[PDB]
């Protein structure tokens, strides 16, 4: 589907959980160490305010 | 050593020869008979194939016309491919185990034509193992051997000159 | 050994499934629907990982060399390590490249003969498929939902087969104490009418292969890395049994 | 040897559908191109095996006794081709044997050939050249072995043992009318003694 | 069509020939590096056979005048395996393996320094047995098959009779082969017709 | 028809190529065989056309150089086709082995022709012809063509 | 790029030796010991396949038996095929795969061996093709028309005869 980051982008052990809101929008959130990637089921970035 | 060459003895009345050869065709045996000069046969006319494996010549075609030996090659063809492939084809055996065999056949007749043992080059270059040639020669462009009949005429020039 | 999966929750028969390759982390899908195409003109539903549409750009055939080179980097957005890429036609023609000794990052370029500059082709990694059967043994069902194995008697000596459905090619191992032997099924028979030049080598049937041993020395796996379909119906095996060396 | 898909079908047709009758197996009518069948081929191989045998056996049509086998005037080697089903001598203990493919003469230990030898050969020939009695004979132990390697049916096993053995005794008939064999002024050694 | 290509024999067409005498399908490699443990086997079955036929002793595999050079060096011959028998031209025989080389019985010698002229049957390609020999090597190669591991009794059966009809034609064809007569041509009967 | 000699006059640039290809890479070419002359593509061969050639630089006889061989050698190790369990086995792609394992044979039929003898008396034979072609040779333990044998017409000048 | 000959010297007393190209079989790489005749050296009386392209012999063979080159050549037989297609088969892709390496095997084999020749062309023209004849010291003797390198020598001598 894409490529996300550099094998780093999701730092060593992050928690990972599924959005399935609606049926267009499917979001899939990444939760490293440091911060967030909430990123698509597409694969677009979506970038998130802090 | 050689299979794709044989050439049999005619020896007067003798109308029948075998052909050991495995070929593809009946049109890749040519029959050369040998003498005086050598003449090929066409199919049907004085030629003809009694069976696989065998010759029925019409004619005895003994010494007496000139003819010693009988010579039965196989020329296998390079430019006409006995097999096709098709789409809606099965692809049964025939078709490429005749595809390998016929390139074989032409590889090996390759071989066999030039059975002559002859200096083979070692590493990018022609070798003689010692052996001389010794036969005349000239030399008529620049990049011709040089034989010794202008070694001699220089030798000439050379002491008659003063 | 190389990926590490991060999450691979699934919605309702789709599971979204991160990788984290040592350069490159991935998002991919992978669909449960049972008789489906995952990608637009695929032509029989290939198993490869990383599976993508990929349309080759002009400029990559170069006639002094007779072959079309595609940089991976350019496919995907990333580079891998480890794995038999294979790149597939619409028709079904199948090209695998070897893992470069060095990596796909030292040399991330397919190189395919011919000119393949605007046609379409799909990229992707093979799937390491292993089964191995439990020993062939002499299994018999009670009364009730309870299955016996007779480990009395002498120990049989066997032949075997298996089934399969709408299958491509899967290769089977034996092996025994010493030695082993393989059977890799291929296609469909040499002069059958399914055999067609051009045409998709798919088919069901049968394939029988001797497993001569002991039924308990002898392990019996298939083994498949090809992207065609596997679906397997059942086995058996056929062997003579005695009633002898109850206890050695 | 030769492979069975090879040869033309003009009357092993009737041959490989007897063969396949041996089982149950429908008659094909192409036996060529359009076949497409596992029974087919599997017939056609016990077919030639069994024409190759019945062959070997060396029945008095088929010894052509006096051959002039020549060898090459280069090479002086003679064939020894899978054709050439037994090769033997007209006298007493034959000399000739296969050594590599070509004859060697045993006694003298040695395969260059000058002249030309004659020998007693037994050259192989297509199942049509087979006579009627032999053909028939031919069929029914193809059809024996077909059906005990691929069905089984004992009870057609044991038909055609029966009819093995008409077919045997037929093609005995055949061969002794054929030769004639006259143990009188025809013999060998007799007919010298009759000279009076 | 009109072509006379000619298929292999070697270990290719009679493996072929033991893998159909029970229903087993043929294959056309037969050296694949897949073992296939069929090809494997029905070759070992086939090469068996076929080694103890010509050990069996036959007209045109004894080889009569022989003669076997040893070693300079080391002045000893070697009794390679392929040596199926091997029997002195005289009544009796005082040859033996000793080791892996000859050994002279009544001598108590291995220490050959000229040469010993010996009855020597040598083992010989498949292909090379005539049609006869390789029949009866190819069926009783397809019994010992079926016998060791499908164990069929109708192709046991049928396959022991033709075994031994392989063997009566093999019989015959080495009767006719050695034109062996109790007259003149046998040792004892021919110094007696000197009348 | 495969191994076809022209000459190099002066500035002929263009030759032709009478036999055909499989691939762009199949088509070898050497001047004179001396430092194994790679000739790589475009750098110093272009091919203009298909049955066609076009040399970048005149290469004329006063290089040293005075033919070239359009000799076609089909690669043994690199095959256009390979085939795979899980493929179609497109007919097209058979055609194209069956093709290409076949142009080495018609290469070596194409290049076979009436070899040299030896004789046990003197040794190497040639019937009575003499060389056409040579290289130049470097080692004092070889033959020499005229383009080594100036010498001869230097000294034939000096003598008169 | 890599012959399938590498003609080898035997420089003293040498065991292991090595092979650059591939073979399907060990049936098909010949080991000629050439030198003072065309001696071949068989297989289990002369021959050791330490491990692949390692061949190994019994013993040196050094030149003081007067055995000089033991070129490693590669035939591979057109009449015995590795892979022969049945009807009832399944078709490997090895099989296929076996069937054209062997094919190129045999052609490979057979277009080396002509191309290291000397015959006439179609316009009846023999050309070495560039390829320099090394090995065939003594050349002359009787005018047998060629030099061996003593040329240049001989020339130097007739250029200060004065």
């Amino acid at each position: 589907l894409n490529t996300l980051g550099d094998n780093g982008a999701l730092g060593q052990a992050p928690y990972i959980h599924l959005i399935n809101r609606d049926e267009h929008e499917q979001y899939y959130a990444v939760f490293t160490g440091s911060g967030i990637r909430v990123f698509d089921l597409s694969g677009n970035e979506k970038q998130v305010r802090y | 050593v050689i299979k794709t060459v044989l050439t049999y003895q005619l020896d007067g009345s003798n109308r029948d020869f075998n052909i050991p050869f495995e070929y593809l065709a009946r049109k890749f045996v040519v029959v050369t008979l040998i003498g005086v000069d050598r003449k090929v046969l066409t199919i049907n006319t004085d030629y003809r194939f009694a069976t696989r494996t065998t010759i029925s010549l019409t004619k005895a075609w003994g010494p007496a016309d000139g003819y010693t030996t009988i010579e039965l090659r196989r020329v296998t063809s390079t430019t006409d491919r006995l097999v096709d492939f098709t789409d809606g084809s099965i692809l049964r055996a025939y078709d490429l185990n005749v595809a390998q065999i016929q390139t074989m056949h032409v590889a090996e007749e390759a071989r066999d034509l030039t059975t002559d043992t002859i200096g083979v080059n070692n590493d990018g270059h022609l070798d003689a193992r010692g052996r001389r040639i010794v036969n005349l020669a000239n030399a008529v462009d620049d990049r011709d051997a040089v034989p010794f009949g202008q070694l001699k005429t220089m030798n000439q020039n050379s002491w008659q000159a003063r | 050994e190389n990926v590490q999966v991060l999450a691979c929750q699934s919605i309702s028969s789709d599971m979204y499934v991160i990788l984290r390759n040592e350069f490159n982390t991935f998002l991919a899908r992978i669909s449960f629907t049972k008789n489906a195409i995952d990608l637009q003109g695929e032509p029989y539903r290939a198993f490869m990982d990383m599976k993508i549409r990929y349309t080759i750009p002009s400029g990559t055939y170069n006639d002094d060399t007779f072959t079309t080179s595609i940089h991976i980097p350019t496919i995907y957005g990333a580079n891998f390590g480890r794995g038999k890429i294979t790149v597939l036609e619409p028709d079904g023609k199948i090209t695998v490249f070897e893992q470069p000794t060095a990596g796909w990052n030292s040399d991330p370029w397919l190189r395919l003969s011919g000119n393949l500059e605007g046609r379409m082709v799909y990229i992707g990694f093979n799937i390491n498929f292993v089964y191995e059967f439990s020993k062939f043994l002499i299994k018999q069902t009670a009364d009730d939902g309870s299955t016996s194995t007779e480990d009395i008697g002498r120990l049989q000596l066997r032949r075997a087969w298996v089934n399969y459905e709408n299958s491509g090619t899967f290769d089977i191992y034996v092996e025994n104490q010493s030695s082993n032997w393989k059977y890799t099924m291929a296609g469909a028979r040499l002069g059958s009418n399914t055999l067609r030049a051009g045409r998709l080598n798919l088919g069901t049937g049968q394939y029988r292969f001797p497993v001569v041993g002991n039924a308990k020395f002898n392990t019996v796996y298939i083994l498949s890395d090809e992207t065609t379909p596997l679906n397997i119906i059942g086995c058996g095996w056929e062997g003579n049994y005695l009633r002898r060396s109850s206890g050695i | 040897m030769r492979s069975y898909d090879m040869n033309v079908e003009t009357a092993a047709e009737l041959s490989a559908v007897n063969d396949i009758l041996a089982s149950i197996g429908e008659p094909p009518v192409s036996t060529l191109e359009g076949d497409a069948n596992a029974d087919a081929a599997n017939a056609r191989r016990i077919l030639n095996k069994i024409n190759r045998q019945i062959q070997s056996r060396g029945w008095t049509f088929n010894i052509e006794e006096g051959i002039t086998l020549l060898p090459d005037v280069y090479s002086n080697l003679i064939v020894y081709s899978d054709d050439y089903l037994s090769l033997m001598s007209t006298s007493g203990q034959s000399i000739y044997v296969n050594r590599g493919g070509y004859v060697y003469d045993r006694t003298s230990q040695s395969d260059r050939f000058d002249s030309g030898i004659t020998v007693n050969i037994i050259r192989l020939r297509d199942y049509d050249e087979m006579p009627e009695c032999f053909r028939y004979w031919i069929v029914t132990k193809a059809s024996r072995q077909f059906n005990n390697r691929f069905f089984g049916a004992p009870e057609v096993e044991g038909v055609l043992q029966e009819e093995e053995d008409e077919a045997r005794r037929l093609c005995m008939e055949y061969e002794m009318d054929y030769g004639g064999y006259n143990m009188l002024d025809g013999d060998a050694f007799t007919s010298g003694l009759l000279t009076r």
